[PDB]
RNA sequence: GCAUGUGGUUUAAUUCGAAGCAACGCGAAGAACCUUACCAGGCCUUGACAUGCUAGGGAACCCGGGUGAAAGCCUGGGGUGCCCCGCGAGGGGAGCCCUAGCACAGGUGCUGCAUGGCCGUCGUCAGCUCGUGCCGUGAGGUGUUGGGUUAAGUCCCGCAACGAGCGCAACCCCCGCCGUUAGUUGCCAGCGGUUCGGCCGGGCACUCUAACGGGACUGCCCGCGAAAGCGGGAGGAAGGAGGGGACGACGUCUGGUCAGCAUGGCCCUUACGGCCUGGGCGACACACGUGCUACAAUGCCCACUACAAAGCGAUGCCACCCGGCAACGGGGAGCUAAUCGCAAAAAGGUGGGCCCAGUUCGGAUUGGGGUCUGCAACCCGACCCCAUGAAGCCGGAAUCGCUAGUAAUCGCGGAUCAG
């Protein structure tokens, strides 16, 4: 009943931070679709790398968004009650729509 | 073209300065910068010296020059030839 | 009943069925010689049976996506070899001959910045 | 037109963003902007104290910024007053709950970004130039580092001749990229002109 | 409105142009491009075949 | 980046359509990024800064 | 016949539709 | 032939830099006004922006008229807040404003031969060096050389050398095979129900998505070789750097850039600063550079019919209905997106047409009628439809690219962006 979508920069933290989901879900009665990897969206960048001239010459860099989703069904409220204690990575954002 | 929705387009300060010549019947010389008003025929007979980016330069309007817009009549550049 | 094998080639996914019987083969839905319509290549598909003569002994119901088409019949071609050594491991010795197990690893190259396309550098021309 | 950044190369496999936080195509624009004007101020304000790092975290209206600072009494203040007046200016330039607490650099030896500055004061001071490098280097090495190395550029010395000073020690592997290898720059300002520090501290193989 | 009878209408209306005295006029009339191309290069239907001049030496010396 | 443009590219203009991004930084008028609010100078100095989060070198 | 636009491949280089080259 | 850049010339101005490779679709990843630095004209002078200072007038701020191309210039009204002393009239004060005057701001003005930063380059070429020892009066040599090997100063043997640093390699990313974890917005293998759409049940097998891992070492066999290594074979998805990336040594070029930014010095300050409107950067006897589209039948046109990836989008992408030949307009659902959309992939396949022709090849040029964006498409936008249907029948001397999923060919997306 409640879905929670992960999208963050760092894979890392991002997928850690979903660790810390699925464990916080199960010591709390309730089963759980894992944590799923949504495809990711790259955002790209071509500057030419001097500051005059010299157009034959780039950089590429790139902005990685990446997508956890994670699922919890059966969901109680001593669910809910350990979810609203936690917060642990700070380059993740959090949005949950119970659908 | 423009549009056929928003009609044609005259700057209304242009358009000010032609009808108080018209409903007073006076013919007294114009200059504008406004090069891109088109030309309705409330224009005609009149003259009008229009900004080419250097000088206001007489036109006089004829029925048959109406479709069009002033700059058409100003150049904006000199060309003599090369030598 | 039936013995799978998972072919890919170059961006295409091959998905192959097969079930012994008549001969008769579908892709996508439709009759394998109907899909490629007018395509030369595809009889090469059915290589990896006709190479251990076990064309006829089977159908196939599979499934391509991605690539083009000829990338899906090197694909099919490999997935159908991939399948008959979950059936036989003895036709390993052979299909390996003739390599119908090899995944080609070949795939279409990175364009590069100061080129027109990976390779094909700007022209230099006069001076 | 040579040798690549060594942090931006590095970046993200042994070494971390000075800012860390997401944001939408919508917001990101700004928040980056907010940090810029965070990182102009403390900048200007705090030269004094020696700053290594200004680390911008964020959540939602809220901003942790970590300041790294070799001196931190003089970012703190008698009393704890400075402290106070920097949380109060930066939650008027940012109009956010602007969290800043002081990290004490333990080590301005193993600090690239300060050694480099320590530098350029000196040049600016008219220090001999080339001593003012050895001496660095030295310094640096001295205390842990795997491998050192420092670059002043420009009019050296009064000179009309704008040249290159660089010395090095042990090793500065700047195509390894499981070397750690910290770097930083200093600009220094003088009545014949400008010049420019890097220093390169080799610090461990991961 | 077709043949002779239409070659009518296209001469006699550049014709207007040209008497009219705007710059699609003077372009007519100079027989260069019309629309507003570029003319620097190309431009080539509009002034025929080339009449190729003189011109100078660059960049350094010869 | 001449000072009176950085400015003028802030005045709320005469109409919609002089609307023109300069870069937050050096006030560069040409290369400007919308996301970052940055031309390709800038970027490419604060991406090696580490400055831009999430923002990586590519490599494919 | 790319620079031809009256052909679905004069539309398809021009990357518009019209008459020769409709959408739907 | 056309698109762009450039030389030149022209111009009131055609802003400026880039100049053999390493300038010339280069700074420009978006010049109608803006941008914009140039030109003409009308304007402002503590200034569009910073921190102040002396003297007077003012709350700040809000709305309207005149003149004008706008900018600006002149003018009318509404408004009395806050802090301290006082019973009060009221004086003082913070902030902001105007006028005068002073520090000053502003300058894309000069010098890249005063510089920082960053970049191009020889050159991803395999080199450049140091400690100690040793040789030499010494500059200097040795090592790094030689023979073999290697993509490699890569390794082997040798040797007055033994090491070390920057470089090669490696550690990082993508692609190729398999694993574990993961089952939505993805997936459909057997099964239940079907309006025949994976649509619904259900399931994660498979595809995939994306985070961690395994796998390759000349390890095995044969032949040559003191060795390093080379040739050939087997197993293997992959074999001898598996394919591609990121990564540029000491230095060279008085290389590039003061017009990204920063900065020494010189120069301007009712002018070289700033605002505006119009013009210019788009000029055209000509010349080169880069490219597009062609000269056709291994083609062209029309219809029907398949198979991608990577991105992008809730100020936007716009499904589907309607009008319209169409650009497009009106109505309107889904989608902050593995769901909704852009989205038709084009080459390909099947059918039919044309029949060697300046053509059903080519689509310049121009005439006419519309659409959209935008305050505004004359100079100078793209797009649609009708008509026009130029050169061009495979390119002289010269000259460029590319060694395998490469070249050639065919479409698709994105950045900048109202367009
Ligand atoms: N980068 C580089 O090395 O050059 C490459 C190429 O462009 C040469 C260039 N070539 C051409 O124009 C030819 N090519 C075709 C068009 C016309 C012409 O026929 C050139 O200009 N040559 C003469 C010309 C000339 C006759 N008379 C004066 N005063 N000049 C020259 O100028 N030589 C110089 C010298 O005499 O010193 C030069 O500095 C030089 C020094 N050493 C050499 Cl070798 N060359
Ligand atoms: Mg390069
Ligand atoms: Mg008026
Ligand atoms: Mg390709
Ligand atoms: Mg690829
Ligand atoms: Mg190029
Ligand atoms: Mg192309
Ligand atoms: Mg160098
Ligand atoms: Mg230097
Ligand atoms: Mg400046
Ligand atoms: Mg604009
Ligand atoms: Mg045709
Ligand atoms: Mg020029
Ligand atoms: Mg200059
Ligand atoms: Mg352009
Ligand atoms: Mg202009
Ligand atoms: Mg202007
Ligand atoms: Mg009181
Ligand atoms: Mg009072
Ligand atoms: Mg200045
Ligand atoms: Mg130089
Ligand atoms: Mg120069
Ligand atoms: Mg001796
Ligand atoms: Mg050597
Ligand atoms: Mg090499
Ligand atoms: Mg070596
Ligand atoms: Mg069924
Ligand atoms: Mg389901
Ligand atoms: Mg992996
Ligand atoms: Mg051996
Ligand atoms: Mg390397
Ligand atoms: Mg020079
Ligand atoms: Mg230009
Ligand atoms: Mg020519
Ligand atoms: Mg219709
Ligand atoms: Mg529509
Ligand atoms: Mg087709
Ligand atoms: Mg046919
Ligand atoms: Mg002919
Ligand atoms: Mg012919
Ligand atoms: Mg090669
Ligand atoms: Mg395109
Ligand atoms: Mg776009
Ligand atoms: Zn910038």
């Amino acid at each position: 009943k409640i879905r929670i979508k992960l999208r963050g920069f760092d894979h890392k933290t991002l997928d850690a931070s979903a660790q810390k989901i699925v464990e916080a879900a199960r010591r709390s009665g309730a089963q759980v679709s894992g944590p799923i990897p949504l495809p990711t969206r790259v955002r790209r960048f071509t500057v030419i790398r001097g500051p005059f001239k010299h157009k034959d010459s780039r950089e590429h860099f790139e902005l990685r968004t990446h997508n956890r989703l994670v699922d919890i069904i059966n969901p109680n409220r001593k669910t809910i009650e350990q979810l609203m204690t936690l917060d642990l990575p700070t380059g993740v954002e959090i949005e949950i729509k119970t659908v | 073209p423009r549009s056929l929705k928003k009609g044609v387009f005259v700057d209304d300060h242009l358009l000010e300065k032609v009808l108080e010549l018209n409903a007073k019947g006076e013919k007294r010389l114009i200059k504008t910068w406004s090069r891109r008003s088109t030309i309705v025929p409330e224009m005609v007979g009149h003259t009008i010296a229009v900004y080419n980016g250097k000088q206001h330069v007489p036109v006089y309007i004829t029925e048959n020059m109406v479709g069009h817009k002033l700059g058409e009549f100003a150049p904006t550049r000199t060309y003599r030839g090369h030598g | 009943e039936q013995y799978y094998g998972t072919g890919r080639r170059k961006e295409a996914v091959a998905r192959v069925f097969l079930r012994p019987g008549n001969g008769k083969v579908t892709v996508n839905g439709q009759d394998f010689n109907e899909y490629f319509q007018g395509l030369v290549r595809a009889v090469a598909a059915l290589e990896p049976l006709r190479a251990v003569d076990a064309l006829g002994h089977f159908d196939a119901y599979i499934t391509v996506r991605g690539g083009g088409k000829s990338g899906q019949i090197d694909a099919i071609k490999l997935g159908i070899a991939r399948a008959l050594v979950q059936y036989n491991p003895d036709y390993r010795a052979k299909l390996k001959p003739l390599g119908f197990l090899t995944r080609d690893a070949r795939v279409v190259e990175r364009k590069k910045y100061g080129k027109h396309k990976a390779r094909r550098a700007p022209q230099y021309s006069k001076r | 037109g040579n040798k690549i950044h060594p942090i931006g190369f590095r970046l993200g496999i042994t070494r971390d963003w000075e800012s860390r936080w997401y944001a939408g195509k919508k917001q990101y624009r700004h928040l980056l902007l907010e940090d810029q004007r965070i990182r102009g101020l403390l900048e200007k304000e705090l030269y004094s104290a020696g700053l290594a790092r200004v680390d911008i975290e964020r959540a939602a209206d809220n901003v942790a910024v970590t300041v790294h600072v070799a001196k931190p009494g003089v970012v703190i203040g008698r009393g704890g007053e400075r402290i106070r007046v920097l949380r109060e200016e930066l939650a008027k330039l940012t109009g956010k709950n602007v969290a800043l607490n002081v990290q004490e650099v333990q080590n301005p030896n193993l600090s690239a970004p300060l050694v480099a500055q320590r530098v350029a004061e000196q040049i600016e001071r008219r220090f001999a130039v080339r001593r003012a490098i050895k001496q660095a280097v030295q310094r640096v090495m001295e205390s842990g580092a795997k491998g050192a190395k420092v670059i002043v550029s420009g009019r050296i010395g009064g000179a009309e001749q704008a040249r290159t000073e660089w010395a090095a020690q042990g090793r500065v592997p700047l195509h390894t990229l499981r070397a750690n290898i910290d770097y930083g720059f200093a600009l220094a300002r003088t009545t014949y002109g400008v010049l420019g520090v890097k220093a390169y501290i080799f610090l461990g193989e991961v | 409105k077709l043949e002779g009878e239409l070659r009518a209408e296209v001469a006699a209306n550049i014709k207007r142009l040209m008497d009219i005295g705007c710059y699609r006029g003077l372009r007519h009339r100079r027989g260069l491009p019309v629309r507003g191309q570029r003319t620097r290069t190309n431009a080539r239907t509009r002034k025929g075949p080339r009449k190729t001049v003189a011109g100078k030496k660059k960049a350094p010396r010869k | 980046a001449r000072k009176a443009l950085i400015e003028k590219a802030k005045r709320t203009p005469k109409f919609k359509v002089r609307a023109y991004t300069r870069c937050v930084r050096c006030g560069r008028a040409r290369s400007v990024y919308r996301f970052f609010g940055l031309c390709r100078i800038c970027l490419r100095e604060l991406a090696h800064k580490g400055q831009l989060p999430g923002v990586r070198k590519a490599s494919w | 016949g790319k620079g031809d636009r009256r052909t679905r491949r004069g539309k398809i280089w021009r990357g518009t539709y019209g008459k020769y080259r409709p959408r739907k």
